[PDB]
């Protein structure tokens, strides 16, 4: 109930402000952008994979979590470096 | 649980209809695909947290990642199409029938 | 606040229905964002805090953002609006009436199956560890780092390949 | 497509099915399917021409709907029982949906009107894979779950594929589309036999592959993708005919060749199980496949069509593309009937 | 399965959580652990068609534990009859059900 | 199909402790050893038999022991124990950090007047056998017999007979 | 310093969990007796509620097991009020 | 000499990558070195997030103790002596 | 009670945002050697209300037109809910992830404004700013994912008991040097304010709302820094002291933003995305791996209550 109250309050306050505002007075493509959005996705997915460490760490297979983390990070960096070398981060058309 | 679950399955069926019938666009189809995926992820997480099962939770994450990548390549194809024809319509693909 | 889950469910239904009745994409994306919001709220009401917030952070912030991005930069809502939205709105109304009466019909034949209406609030949580720590979905999703490593490596490879695939496509 | 990308994509394609099979979890199966889909699309769209892009859109859309449907099936099974695997206690609607999806993913009919267009938009060295390393995992899934299937709709689907593929092949000149229809028909034969003895589907698939791959090699040779462009083989390279004719008659399924054996032992099983009527329909409608193979035999070998002068400038040259495995598979297809028992 | 590479190597990658009652991380057992542990033990050593008919007394109970269709219906009929009684004017819910009690 | 047994409200009616969580969490450590035999035996009964309706006579003993424990703590050293929980309950999570120099005092009082010694670190998270007098059952799941395996076929594996038995493809 | 502090935090955690350990048995027994009384009351009422119908039973275990069964909050609080049913379901999930 | 020259160049041209790779190496390498690593697994095994169900004494097992505060069980004193 | 607390949480922060606009004007003037507003009232404590009245006096798809600013402002205000000061209004495990979500969303408003305005000119800058914001929010999230391993819980209370002895800056300053910068991008402040630098559609009212939310996000990110990397003193008897030190450090950061806005030039978009993709992301990944290894080759593996 509490967050409901707070959110309804904030929305109603903003709408009071805007109603006051309204009453008181009376294209081609750029492949680079799509590539950047795609990089953003393929990183958010890594983030979803990577967040759970604060609970995966308190387990007993440290030799496994340490490894898998290094693996994800390094392969992601490899893909990043390949994108760079193949000029996905240059912006000159 | 059963009520909401049947309703989620209905939503999946509706996205199915949305994908299997067009209105002269392609982004609509892809968005209906995303709706399917959302309903599925939800039903799976619900089943898990209702059974109190844990080891089966990685599955929603997996399929969500795969749907992200799938829709990404689909958008790339849509974009190539728009940039080689002039728009993202559907009736332009009258080729290949010969 | 007993009808909570049923309401969220009907709203997700309606979002997917507004996507199936393909409207103008600008007024369909709002339906999709609403759908995601309500589905996450359902998950949360069940108890998957981590999953709900993961959704808010990835689905919306990651996928719908780029959907709108690509759409705008690569689409034009040509004047196909011969009151198409104003027609499919009444069509949606008719469909929702159909569905309301459909459920009011079903509840007669099926009572303890499809839906239990007199006791709807019941039958969401079945058991729970009252005195138990470490029972949140965070642990199940963390599994991948100790057991079920195959999931993590497979997703990693999916991205490792999607990068190359997208770039080799766009050219 | 630089070498690193080429290698990674080929790896993912060789992986998707391996996982889809070696995994006992339906989620991993679906994952391998998505792997194949993704890693393949580029190889289709490399030329970046409009036709390739269109075919890619079609392929991706259909296979996406299919994968999502299979996922729905798996999740319903989860809610029903708890296990991520199929058991003998699943409401048959789920199996029927799984089957519709697997079909649309293969090319069976009436879910098949997307295969010819795509296979016409594609080059050869990718249509080959599309037909011979994407119809495996979807078939392993069935190999796992054959007992509890719906023979009724399986048979209706198979025979529908037979009819429609044959009737379309009577007309299509484009050799790519012809091969596609042949694939449809043979996969129909498989799905027809499947719930009785799976090894026989395995056999039909391996045979269709061994007959297809070398044909596509002989095509890759010249990029001759038309009847009036392949009839000139007797003046460009008069050697491939004595094997192409055989391989096409085989694909038809003429007794002394090997392509017959599958239909033969399949009919045997269906007669043991009292399905002689559909067996008769299949056997009396493979003759149209045989027909539109004979009609290409004619064009190529049994009669010589008007050539084109510059073929002399060609003959002055040489060519050493046609590797050994082509002939090897051609022979181990045509002249291996005496070794059917050692095949079963 | 199809290609028993896993069993050949004597390893496991996915098949250790193929079902419900596998080893959960912090020993938190699932809902129908026992019914699963009995269904599996009856469906082991034998294959398929034997189990689809000689394990029903062990599988229907499981499906009920998992869904509780019959319990839902039981409670539903109870509450329907109770409502009808409080309508006709014959029932009088006591306190322990009506809103208070002397709890622990 | 089948009746269920149950005890009666009028029985199993013992006078509970009704004490607060702060006090329990504060006094626990000593109660970890004092009144440990009974509690361990009860947990063993509950883990062996899944019948709370059979593991009851080991609960009234538990509560009686806990009460005869709080009774000694009421007789001796009461005010240190009251100020203690009033210092704990102030915080939110009721941690043992914000009350250190209000704890050792109570401990030394309890000691100088009684032969208790606050357990050390990691002394309760250890399996300790418990000598009892009642037996252990089998078939606690009330399971049923395991239907017999398939009678195995055996015998020296000699070759085929007359060949593959296939159509005139003798060898 | 971060290390030397994290280790002390782990020690405090062990202390708290040891307290919980020592107290679990009591709580287990209280909870058991409480749910048993709950079911007994549901039964003593069910009797009079559904005695006037044909071929209906009293505490009919829907299984064929004889095994004890963790009961559902549905069963237990199914006759009490929405107040309690929700204070059970959405208690930890609605921020205390 | 070529290596030294290349690094003397990079340490002015593009240090960011140098820092990144050095950090990466340190991370992959130190865990194999330090002595205080296994202690982490020992700890997270000690931490009792659940209840230690006891056992009977129908045998002659002398290891397990009849009481918590007794010394016959697995100790961890090194934890506080750390 | 609760409504009273929400008022205490919403009214004073609007007051502070107004007087923060004021403080900006004054400090920029004093760094450019001029005074700043000293006239409308004593030392300029009425110019903000003057601006409010003026804007609401100015004349001007209604759907987007309204939902965009409303959405942004509501998100910016809700961001405050879960903060500890020292005991929060809403204690939420995963609070910082809720923060990140509700901070990223406003991109939807930025984007709807463009997709409504047919001006190619507008879509140009809209895409540019959206992309930069996205790309910096990525690292804004990874920094937390790499630090919070010090307290094995996404909560925001545990930060305090952690920092009881020491702060979080003496370590992790390779991050603070970033978390104190990305905050200058998500906010579209300087030196990354190109979204307001190159102009060739916000009316008065919606502009007021956008600016309100902008400066609210300023205050809030500065508070997040003061809580995460600059742990205050949590002596349980002095929540007042906690709040006071928090106030001080928040003001300090909010004046540092202004030092910056005055001193530095603006970044060319390409140079900016280069900065991120080729200086911060490699470092960020490597430092995350570093802080992942630290609790393994050191005993410092933290708990989860
Ligand atoms: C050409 C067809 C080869 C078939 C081989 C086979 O797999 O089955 C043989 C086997 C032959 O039966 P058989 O009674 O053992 O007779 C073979 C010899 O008499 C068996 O006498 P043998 O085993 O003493 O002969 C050994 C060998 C002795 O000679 C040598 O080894 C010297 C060669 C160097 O003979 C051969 O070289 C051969 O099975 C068959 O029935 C073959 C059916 C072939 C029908 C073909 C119809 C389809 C064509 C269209
Ligand atoms: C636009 C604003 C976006 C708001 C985003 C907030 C999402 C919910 C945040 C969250 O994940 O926490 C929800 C809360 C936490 O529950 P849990 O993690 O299980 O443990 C808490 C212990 N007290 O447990 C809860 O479920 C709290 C109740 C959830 C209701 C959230 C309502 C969100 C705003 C709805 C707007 C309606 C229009
Ligand atoms: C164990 C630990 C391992 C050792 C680690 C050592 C310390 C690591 C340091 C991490 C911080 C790195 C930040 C950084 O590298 O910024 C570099 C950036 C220049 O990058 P670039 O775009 O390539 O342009 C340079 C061309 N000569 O510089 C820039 O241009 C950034 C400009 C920033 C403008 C905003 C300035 C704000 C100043 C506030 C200071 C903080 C108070």
């Amino acid at each position: 109930m509490n967050l409901y109250t707070v959110i309804f309050i904030n929305i109603l306050l903003s709408l009071t402000l805007i109603l006051v505002a309204f009453w008181l007075p009376q294209l081609p493509f750029s492949m680079k952008f799509f590539l950047v959005a795609i990089t953003f996705l393929l990183f958010d997915l890594e983030i979803a994979l990577l967040l759970p460490l604060p609970w995966a760490i308190q387990t007993i297979k440290t030799s496994t979590m340490m490894i898998m983390a290094f693996i994800l990070v390094t392969i992601l960096s490899l893909g990043l470096a390949y994108e760079w070398t193949q000029k996905g981060l240059e912006w000159t058309e | 649980m059963p009520s909401t679950f049947f309703n989620l399955t209905m939503a999946f069926s509706l996205s199915l209809l949305g994908t299997l019938m067009f209105r002269s666009h392609l982004m609509s189809t892809l968005l209906c695909l995303e709706g399917m995926v959302l309903s599925l992820f939800i039903m799976t997480s619900v089943t898990s947290l209702n059974s109190n099962s844990m080891s089966s939770m990685p599955i929603p994450i997996t399929i969500l990642v795969f749907a992200a990548c799938e829709a990404a390549v689909g958008l790339a194809l849509l974009v190539k199409v728009s940039n080689t024809y002039g728009t993202d319509y559907v009736q332009n693909l009258n080729l290949l029938q010969c | 606040m007993n009808n909570y889950i049923f309401v969220l469910s009907s709203l997700f239904l309606v979002g997917c229905l507004g996507l199936a009745l393909k409207p103008s994409l600008i007024y369909g994306g709002l339906g999709l964002i609403v759908s995601g919001f309500v589905g996450c709220l359902m998950v949360l009401g069940f108890g998957g805090s981590f999953l709900g917030l993961m959704v808010f952070l990835i689905y919306l912030g990651g996928m719908l953002v780029v959907f709108g991005y690509t759409t705008a930069m690569a689409t034009e809502e040509y004047p196909e609006t011969w009151g198409s939205n104003w027609l499919i709105l009444g069509f949606l109304v008719l469909g929702v009436i159909m569905e309301v009466f459909l459920i009011c019909v079903l509840n007669y034949y099926d009572e303890v199956g499809v839906i239990n209406l007199d006791g709807l609030g019941d039958w969401l949580m079945y058991e729970v560890d009252d005195v138990g720590v470490m029972l949140e979905g965070g642990i199940g999703v963390a599994a991948m780092y100790s057991c079920a490593t195959w999931m993590m490596v497979v997703a990693g490879w999916s991205l490792f390949a999607g990068i190359f695939i997208i770039i080799e496509i766009t050219r | 497509m630089n070498p690193i990308t080429l290698a990674i994509i080929y790896f993912t394609i060789f992986l998707g099915p391996v996982i889809t099979m070696s995994s006992t979890n339906l989620m991993l199966m679906w994952v391998g399917l998505e792997f194949s889909l993704l890693a393949i699309i580029p190889m289709l769209i490399n030329k970046k021409n409009p036709r390739s892009t269109e075919a890619a859109t079609k392929y991706f859309v259909t296979q996406a709907t299919a994968s999502m449907i299979i996922l729905l099936a798996i999740v319903l099974n989860y809610k029903q029982l708890g296990t991520w695997m199929f058991q003998q206690q699943t409401n048959g609607l789920i199996l029927n949906m799984t089957l519709m999806a697997l079909s649309m993913k293969l090319g069976l009919a009436p879910f098949h009107f997307w295969l010819p267009e795509v296979t016409q938009g594609i080059p050869l060295h990718m249509g080959l894979i599309l037909l011979t390393w994407q119809k495996i995992a979807p078939l392993s899934i069935l190999i796992q779950i054959y007992p509890l299937l719906n023979s009724t709709i399986i048979l209706m689907l198979a025979i529908t594929s037979i009819f429609m593929g044959a009737w379309g092949g009577l007309n299509q000149t484009q050799m790519r589309k012809i091969m596609a229809y042949s694939s449809i028909a043979h996969m129909g034969w498989m799905l027809a036999i499947l719930p009785y003895n799976p090894s026989l589907t395995l056999l039909n698939l391996m045979i269709y592959i061994i007959l297809t791959a070398p044909m596509f090699m002989a095509l890759m040779l010249n990029n001759s993708m038309t009847i009036n462009s392949i009839s000139l083989l007797w003046n460009k390279t008069p050697a491939m005919l004595t094997m192409i004719s055989l391989m096409l008659l085989s694909l038809g399924g003429l007794p002394p060749l090997t392509g017959f054996l599958p239909k033969w032992i399949i009919i045997t099983e269906l007669m043991k199980n009292n399905c002689l009527i559909m067996a008769t329909l299949m056997a009396m409608m493979a003759l149209l496949n045989l027909f539109f193979y004979t009609r290409l035999i004619y064009s190529t070998s049994l009669t010589m069509f008007p050539t084109n002068n510059n073929s002399k400038m060609m003959t002055h040259q040489t060519k050493t593309k046609p590797n050994l495995m082509f002939s090897t598979l051609a022979i181990m297809s045509t002249m291996t009937l005496p070794l059917a028992p050692q095949l079963i | 399965p199809f290609l028993d590479i896993q069993k050949k190597l004597g390893i496991s990658l996915d098949r250790h959580f193929m079902f419900l009652s596998a080893e959960q991380p912090y020993k938190n057992a699932a809902r129908c652990h026992a019914f699963e542990k009995e269904w599996i033990e009856c469906a082991h050593g034998i294959g398929g068609t034997r189990a689809k008919k000689e394990c029903k007394i062990e599988f229907d109970d499981f499906e009920e534990c998992l869904l509780r269709y019959k319990t839902m219906r039981r409670m539903h009929d109870i509450k329907k009859q109770r409502e009808k009684l409080m309508k006709e004017g014959k029932y009088t819910p006591p306190p322990h059900h009506s809103g208070r009690e002397e709890p622990r | 199909p089948g009746i269920v047994e149950l005890p009666t409200l009028e029985e199993l009616k013992v006078e509970e402790v009704k004490v607060s969580s702060a006090v329990l969490k504060a006094a626990a450590h000593h109660y970890g050893a004092q009144c440990d035999k009974t509690n361990k035996e009860f947990m063993l009964c509950r883990w062996e038999e899944k019948d709370p309706r059979r593991c009851l006579k080991e609960g009234k003993l538990v509560n009686g022991c806990a009460l005869n424990f709080f009774r000694q703590i009421k007789s001796h050293c009461a005010e240190p124990f009251t100020e203690y929980w009033t210092c704990l309950d102030y915080s939110n999570m009721q941690l043992f950090r914000h009350c250190r120099q209000q704890q050792a005092k109570f401990d030394q009082c309890v000691l100088d007047k009684l032969g208790w010694v606050r357990p050390d670190l990691g002394q309760l998270s250890k399996v300790t056998k418990v000598k009892t007098d009642r037996p252990l059952p089998e078939n606690p799941y009330h399971s049923r017999a395991r239907p017999e395996p398939n009678p195995v076929i055996e015998g020296d594996l000699k070759p085929a007979k007359h060949g593959t038995r296939f159509f005139f493809w003798t060898v | 310093r971060m290390m030397r502090w994290n280790q002390e935090r782990r020690r405090l955690l062990i202390e708290d969990l040891e307290a919980r350990i020592a107290l679990m048995p009591l709580f287990q027994a209280e909870k058991d007796r409480r749910t048993l009384q709950i079911l007994r009351e549901n039964l003593e009422e069910e009797a009079i509620i559904m005695k006037d119908v044909p071929n209906w039973k009293v505490g009919e275990s829907v299984f064929h097991t004889t095994r004890w069964v963790p009961p559902l909050i549905g069963e237990m609080y199914g006759l009490r009020t929405k107040e309690e049913m929700s204070n059970a379901n959405f208690g930890f999930t609605w921020y205390t | 000499g070529r290596i030294s020259a290349f690094l003397k160049n990079a340490w002015a041209k593009e240090p960011v990558l140098v820092v990144s790779f050095s950090v990466w190496g340190l991370a992959i390498i130190m865990p194999m070195i330090s002595p205080y690593t296994k202690y982490a697994s020992m700890i997270n095994k000690a931490t009792p997030y659940n209840y230690p169900v006891p056992v009977r004494d129908d045998g002659n097992m002398p290891d397990v103790p009849s009481h918590p505060q007794d010394p016959l069980g697995p100790s961890l004193d090194w934890l506080k002596n750390l | 009670m609760f409504f009273i607390n929400i008022l205490t949480l919403l009214v004073p922060i609007l007051i502070a945002m107004a007087f923060l606009t004021l403080v900006e004007r004054k400090i920029l003037g004093y760094m450019q050697l001029r005074k700043g507003p000293n006239i409308v009232g004593p030392y300029g404590i009425l110019q903000p209300f003057a601006d409010a009245m003026k804007l609401f006096m100015k004349e001007p798809s209604m759907s987007l037109f309204i939902i965009a600013p409303t959405l942004s402002l509501t998100l910016a205000l809700s961001l405050w809910v879960p903060l500890p000061m020292p005991h929060p209004l809403i204690n939420l495990n995963l609070g910082i992830l809720f923060i990140l979500a509700t901070s990223s969303l406003s991109v939807y408003s930025i984007l709807w404004s463009g997709w409504a305005s047919n001006s190619k000119y507008s879509l140009f800058g809209a895409l540019r700013a959206v992309a930069q914001t996205i790309s910096y929010e990525v690292t804004m999230a990874i920094i937390l994912l790499s630090v919070l391993l010090m307290n094995g819980s996404y909560s925001l209370q545990t930060l305090i008991t952690t920092q009881e002895h020491m702060w979080l800056l003496l370590p992790a300053w390779p991050m603070a040097m970033m978390w104190f910068i990305s905050t200058l991008a998500e906010t579209n402040r300087a030196p990354f304010d190109l979204t307001e630098g190159e102009s060739e559609e916000y009316a008065a009212g919606p502009f007021a709302l956008f600016f309100m939310a902008e400066y609210t996000n300023i205050i809030l990110m500065n508070a997040l820094t003061t809580i995460i990397f600059l742990g205050p003193l949590y002596y349980i008897n002095l929540p007042e002291l906690y709040s006071t030190n928090f106030m001080m450090e928040a003001l300090l950061l909010s004046s540092t933003f202004l030092w910056i806005r005055a001193s530095y030039p603006r970044f060319r978009y390409d140079q900016l995305m280069h900065l991120l993709w080729k200086n911060f992301l490699p470092l960020t990944l490597a430092l995350c791996m570093w802080h992942i290894s630290l609790p393994i080759f050191t005993a410092g593996v933290p708990p989860y209550m």
